[PDB]
């Protein structure tokens, strides 16, 4: 009885509906909801000219993964609010991408879709429906996309805020226009730390394209530089 | 079980060892009583040939039905789990209390009689709202104001500290408080210290909570609230955010402000309706009480008005003692030093600093605090 | 003396009481299943006749019979209509067309005629519990008790005198007043005063989803009335059920038009309720429909206003019947310090003086003492005071 | 000289032979009354419209 | 027309009148959750209403589904109109009947769709205003018919004191009286009855009358 896990599937005879046999994988609705997702998994490595940013992010979040006594010797609070903000997707999207990526956490990134609702519940009254799916995959991470969307964020910051008792757990939003967020959400508490992702310069590009031209069949002789000479601070 | 339920003489006088003897002689000849019908016409073992025929009586397969109405001769009307309306009696086992509209009522599979009752362990509406844990420390760690400390706990713990008190004086505990104060004035870390010391159920609503996208859903979940908290416990159930009833407009709901103000009418109704709703306590805080509508506040409904103002200078001492209670701070630098570096520095202020002078220290991995850490810590909590 | 000599006794005989009722049979905690002792009689006939001579007997609905014989159609609301026909055990005058009812599981024939559906929407608001809210407790109003009494109880106490007089009884009444002047105590108190039943339709209870979901619950609840000898139906809030008809361009606030356009029809015309008496109770009633307010459904008009100088003197002496206060205090001192306050207020006076009084060390009230609570919650909390927004009834 | 007909239940199906009631007697749209044991119509219900409008 | 104008009384004495069978619809009754569920619950009215050739359908409070269409993506009550539509065309045009009449009854004509009023869906529109003097004074008669008073009441001064009363509230004040009389033990209503009747109908209180004397 124990080795049959509950919600999970097990054979049923049909004259009598006996048990006859388990299901060994039938489905983790998490997965299903990140395939719908399709987040692009990316890697540290090729982290294009953030390499402060990614220290920070590493000393915002991370650092109390690798090493939970960190703010026990100095005895602070655990970090709560990380957001990405800057020129839309300059990289930030992908900065989040390889945080997860060298940090092995559970990424959810949601749009405020209908579809994924289907498996958070029934009628999603709260915005307490993610947590349950985080809830029991600790080693997760929380991701949000760029006036309601500031509302589930606002529930969900003041739920992860003392309310919520689990321990490390972390969620990011990112979005543009800093300036035009939530004065409510603007509190000194809720966002932690805040990271801004510059357009890139030319002195940035050139680690941009030798990760982008890398998967090319390039030319014998590149001269890549020019090139990034013309590229004057597009984006990311 | 509840057998006797005198316990008033609370020492060796001889009345209690009197009551104990009386007791014992009674289940002793019922026990004599019931043992002889077994002596005599046992005709079967009534430990195992019972259940054992009740399982072979009643449907083996039981199903996952559900009870709509009340047939108390016999008979019951369901819809089957297909859907084809069902005319089930009741049975033996009946036990005929929870004949409740919702409950699964288990058919038999012979002939789909009344077989068995649903255990529901489900609350769906509740439990998107029940406090597993207590939040904080008790109320020690809120610190500074305690104006309202002795009125919240007058409004709350008093009546359940000891609830003679207000009944030797000939009245009922104080409708509802209300908390209004300034922005990040510590309304939730007051929610914090009534969660910690609370001894009832407590529920947590968020503001917006109550507005739904679908039209005529909000009166529906704030009915539910309702249900779900006064149906389930005493209860001190806050709805934090209460300026969000008509001051946030989304495009999500369908309706316009004829849905806000329907749910205001509804939340409204649920507090002071037209019934008993129990032992139940509301405690709400907003930080722009100007727009929320003048009825929900009428002496009646939200009885206790509470203001929460910014820490005193005299109050931002303990605060900022109390925050930083565990930090290994060099003596470097002198806290009143920033004590006055605000001229309005409200309680999420000061835990604002502390937290940036704890991660300036960080980035350099040292031990202590620095004032240096502290300064720079200002300027980027305040100045942005 | 002997400590240890009797709490082991008494243990002893706690434990063998449990010892002991462990051999007859309550433990084996189930899931929804009865005592042992509870389900007896069905073991080997009662089961045997509970469950062997009875059948599930599916219910279902009736369209209408074919005459020039039985010709009774049978219809499923979700498997399948077929020709069909009643049992042996039905009466052929009780044929109804359009009746719930079940058929022969096997013969497919109705062998047992059922009641109407109660569409448990409106059928979980019915009061089967009076408030209690008497006619002693709800003093200020008098004259709104007597013109009330006139509508749901005198009418009703001694039905001889209408009657006699050649006149019907009023219709209806309607109680619009400033928020807090006393409309649901004083309609818990019609509740727990008359014996005929009351709905209580929560002016929010109304709004449904679908288009045309919530007229449907007007009329359920207005049939679960008529179905009744005698009913009273006293809707709150009535100002958000429908204020009035203004579409302008887009469709807009049409919608609770109809739910009030239906809760007036089972109101008046075309065999109206009759037996059915309305009792509205409205905050804001400035926005109320010219016709929901037409006389002859709502007839009454009846408004409950402030305490002028001698309603908050029976407010005092009746909100105050269970206070330990002292014998030398000045009530009508009080009423006359209290300009234009709601009745609901002075429950809350009563209140807060009381808690002031409980507050340091005293164990009774004192005059000083509710004199510093009206400073508080009318002096103090005059700051929104609900009383200005709501005065001009807008 | 052919008869089609649908069960109440989703379910459509078709006999070569009319039955009772030879096809110049019903008509189409008609309701009438089939056997549920060997799937042939029987007689032809009268008539009867929604009780919402009766 | 307004409010109390009359117009059920109108239905009513025409139903007793004729020598056939009249159709009650309400106006808001004909609707449903499902899509369309409306327009066939009024064509099996329109069939019902044919299957007694002499018959007359009444669809009172026509407003509910006489509302003026809109222009608007999210809403509109769409199944409103669709029920509107439906019955427009069950009314005359393709394939209508010329064997029953359908007496239809609305508060607010301005409210009315257009293609309502559009001659073959309606032909004659007519308007009932509320009596001024003379119908005033009939009112009172009529509704007063069973009602026992001493020969001391003026009917037309109480109509002269009852100006711009509805008829629905004209009779509304006899009834006032015969419960103020009730309230009195006495047998008859006196003029002054009916008087204090009337100001009870209107619900307007006085307090201290000094500021218009
Ligand atoms: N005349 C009165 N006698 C006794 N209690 C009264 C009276 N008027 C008001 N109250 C008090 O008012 C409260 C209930 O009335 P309530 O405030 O619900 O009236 P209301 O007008 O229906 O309010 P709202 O319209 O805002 O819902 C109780 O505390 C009750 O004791
Ligand atoms: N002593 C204190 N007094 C007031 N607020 C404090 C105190 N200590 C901490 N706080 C801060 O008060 C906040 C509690 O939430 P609150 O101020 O009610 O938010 P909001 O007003 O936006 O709802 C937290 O940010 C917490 O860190």
């Amino acid at each position: 009885i124990t080795k049959l896990t509950p919600t999970t599937r097990v054979a049923l005879r049909n004259d009598s509906y006996v048990l006859h046999l388990v299901l060994p994988s039938k489905v983790d609705p998490l997965v299903n909801l990140m395939k719908v997702e399709k987040v692009p998994d990316s890697t540290y490595d090729m982290i294009g000219g953030l390499d402060q940013q990614i220290k920070e992010i590493k000393e915002v979040i991370e650092l109390p993964i690798k090493h939970p006594e960190l703010f026990e010797s100095l005895g602070i609070a655990q970090p709560k609010g990380v957001l990405l903000y800057g020129p839309p997707g300059t990289g930030k999207t992908l900065l989040a991408r390889a945080v997860a990526h060298h940090t092995d956490c559970t990424f959810i990134r949601v749009s405020g879709s209908e579809l994924v609702q289907k498996y958070i519940g029934e009628g999603s009254r709260m915005v307490r429906e993610l947590f349950v799916m985080a809830r029991e995959h600790a080693p997760s991470i929380i991701f949000m996309d760029e006036s309601e969307v500031q509302r589930t964020m606002l529930e969900l910051l003041n739920q992860l805020d003392g309310f919520e008792a689990s321990n490390k757990i972390k969620v990011l939003m990112a979005t543009n226009r800093i300036d035009i967020l939530d004065p409510a959400l603007l509190r000194p508490g809720r966002i932690d730390r805040k990271i801004e992702f510059p357009n890139p310069t030319e002195e940035s590009r050139f680690d941009i394209l030798k990760i982008h031209s890398r998967r090319m069949n390039l030319m014998r002789g590149i001269d890549l530089k020019k090139i990034g000479d013309k590229m004057n601070g597009a984006s990311g | 079980a509840a057998r006797i339920p005198t316990v008033t003489p609370l020492t060796k006088c001889k009345l209690r060892l009197l009551k104990l003897e009386r007791i014992k002689d009674y289940l002793l000849m019922e026990e004599e009583f019931v043992a002889n019908q077994e002596r005599l016409k046992p005709q079967e073992e009534k430990t195992e040939e019972d259940r054992s025929k009740v399982d072979d009586i009643r449907g083996s397969p039981m199903s996952v039905g559900s009870l709509e109405e009340l047939i108390d001769e016999n008979h019951a009307i369901v819809s089957s789990s297909v859907g084809p309306e069902y005319y089930v009696s009741i049975m033996s086992f009946v036990d005929k209390d929870q004949l409740e509209p919702g409950c699964s009522i288990l058919m038999h599979n012979k002939v789909l009689s009344v077989v068995g009752l649903l255990q529901d362990e489900v609350d769906p509406m509740v439990s998107v709202m029940k406090v597993e844990k207590a939040p904080l420390e008790s109320y020690a760690d809120i610190g500074g104001l305690d104006p309202q400390i002795q009125e919240i706990k007058e409004a709350v713990e008093l009546p359940l500290t000891h609830p003679e008190l207000y009944e030797d004086i000939g009245i009922k505990p104080p409708k509802g408080v209300i908390l209004y104060g300034e922005p990040g004035t510590g309304k939730t870390l007051l929610a914090k210290a009534v969660a910690n010391s609370t001894s009832a159920t407590f529920l947590r609503v968020v503001g917006s909570e109550l507005i739904q996208k679908y039209l005529g859903d909000g009166p529906k979940l704030v009915r539910e609230l309702f249900r779900v908290a006064d149906d389930l416990s005493p209860s001190i159930v806050f709805i934090d955010e209460i300026d969000a009833v008509g001051t946030k407009r989304y495009d999500a709901h369908s309706g316009g402000e004829r849905e806000i103000q329907r749910t205001m009418l509804e939340l409204l109704n649920q507090l002071d309706g037209f019934d008993s709703r129990g032992d139940v306590k509301v405690i709400l805080a907003t930080n722009k009480i100007e727009s929320l509508d003048p009825a929900l506040l009428r002496p009646g409904r939200i009885d206790r008005k509470i203001e929460f103002p910014l820490p005193d200078i005299k109050t931002r001492r303990r605060i900022f003692t109390i925050h930083t209670s565990k930090m290994t701070l060099s003596d470097d630098v002198n806290l009143e030093e920033f004590v006055m570096t605000k001229d309005e520095f409200s309680g999420a202020d000061i835990k604002a600093i502390c937290t940036e002078a704890g991660l300036l220290a960080l980035r350099e991995r040292r031990m202590k605090v620095t004032h240096t850490d502290f300064k720079k810590a200002k300027e980027k909590v305040m100045f942005k | 003396p002997y400590s240890a000599s009797i709490k082991k006794v008494e243990k002893e005989i706690k434990d063998m009481s449990k010892k002991v009722n462990d051999l007859i049979g309550i433990k084996e905690s189930d899931t929804g299943l009865a005592a042992p002792s509870q389900w007896d009689l069905v073991s080997d006939k009662q089961m045997m006749q509970e469950e062997q001579p009875l059948q599930v007997a599916r219910c279902t609905k009736i369209i209408n019979p074919n005459t020039e014989d039985a010709k009774y159609v049978i219809n499923v609301k979700q498997i399948a209509k077929f020709v069909v026909g009643l049992g042996d055990k039905v009466s052929p005058t009780d044929i109804e067309e359009g009746m719930r009812v079940g058929v022969d599981r096997n013969k497919y024939q109705i062998q047992i005629p059922l009641p109407p559906k109660i569409d448990p929407s409106v059928t979980m608001m019915t009061v089967e519990e009076k408030p209690d809210v008497t006619y002693n407790d709800v003093g200020g109003c008098k004259e709104q008790i007597e013109k009330m009494r006139e509508v749901v109880e005198l009418p009703m106490l001694h039905p001889e005198k209408f009657v006699k007089l050649g006149i019907d009884p009023p219709k209806g009444v309607l109680c619009y007043g400033p928020p807090g002047t006393g409309k649901t105590l004083l309609a818990r108190a019609v509740a727990n005063r008359t014996d005929a039943c009351f709905i209580r339709v929560i002016g929010s209870e109304l709004v449904q989803k679908y288009v045309g979901e919530g007229a449907r619950m007007v009329r359920e609840l207005f049939q679960m009335a008529r179905s009744k000898k005698a009913c009273i139906v006293f809707f709150d809030e009535v100002d958000a059920i429908g204020g009035a008809r203004f579409d302008d361009g887009v469709g807009g606030d049409n919608e609770v038009q109809r739910t009030m356009l239906e809760i007036v029809n089972q109101l008046d015309g075309f065999d109206a309720r009759g037996n059915i008496k309305v009792l509205m109770a409205t905050n804001r009633p400035d926005t109320l429909d010219p016709a929901l307010l037409r006389p002859g459904r709502l007839d009454r008009k009846v408004e409950f206003g402030l305490p002028d100088l001698e309603g908050r003197t029976q407010i005092f002496k009746i909100h105050t019947r269970t206070m330990n206060c002292e014998r030398d205090i000045r009530f009508e001192l009080l009423a006359r310090l209290c300009p234009n306050s709601t009745g609901a207020d002075i429950r809350s006076v009563c209140t807060e003086a009381g808690m002031y009084a409980i507050r340091a060390r005293r164990k009774t009230v004192t005059e000083k003492d509710f004199l510093d609570a009206v400073n508080k919650v009318i002096k103090g909390y005059q700051k929104f005071s609900a009383t200005p927004k709501y005065m001009v009834y807008n | 000289k052919c008869v089609v007909l649908k069960t109440s239940t989703r379910q459509t199906i078709f006999l070569p032979v009319v039955g009772l009631v030879d096809p110049d007697k019903l008509k189409p749209g008609d309701l009438v009354g089939v056997n549920k044991d060997s799937y042939l119509i029987l007689d032809t219900l009268p008539s009867e419209y929604d009780s919402r409008v009766k | 027309g307004p409010p109390g104008t009359g117009k059920t009384l109108m239905a009513r004495a025409c139903a007793a009148q004729t020598n056939a069978t009249f159709l009650k619809l309400a106006g808001p009754q004909l609707v449903q959750m499902f899509i369309g569920d409306g327009a066939k619950l009024v064509r099996d009215a329109f069939q019902l209403a044919k299957e007694k050739a002499p018959c007359i359908i009444f669809i009172d409070e026509i407003d509910a589904i006489g509302t003026k269409r809109f222009d608007s993506e999210v809403s509109g009550d769409r199944e409103v109109q669709r029920t509107m539509l439906e019955l427009l065309n069950q009314l005359d045009g393709f394939s209508s009947d010329e064997r029953i009449k359908v007496i239809a009854a609305t508060n607010r004509a301005d409210i009315l769709d257009p293609a309502l009023m559009r001659s073959g869906r309606l032909d004659r529109k007519i308007e009932f205003p509320h009596p001024t003097e003379e119908a005033r004074a009939r009112i009172l008669q009529i509704h007063s018919r069973k009602m026992n008073v001493h020969p001391d009441v003026n009917f037309e001064e109480l109509a002269r004191s009852t100006d711009d009363f509805n008829g629905a509230q004209l009779k509304a004040v006899c009834v006032e009286a015969g419960m103020l009389a009730l309230r009195r033990d006495a047998t008859e209503v006196n003029h002054e009855d009916f008087n204090e009747g009337i100001i009870q109908v209107q619900a307007k209180k006085k307090a201290s009358l000094n500021y218009y004397a």
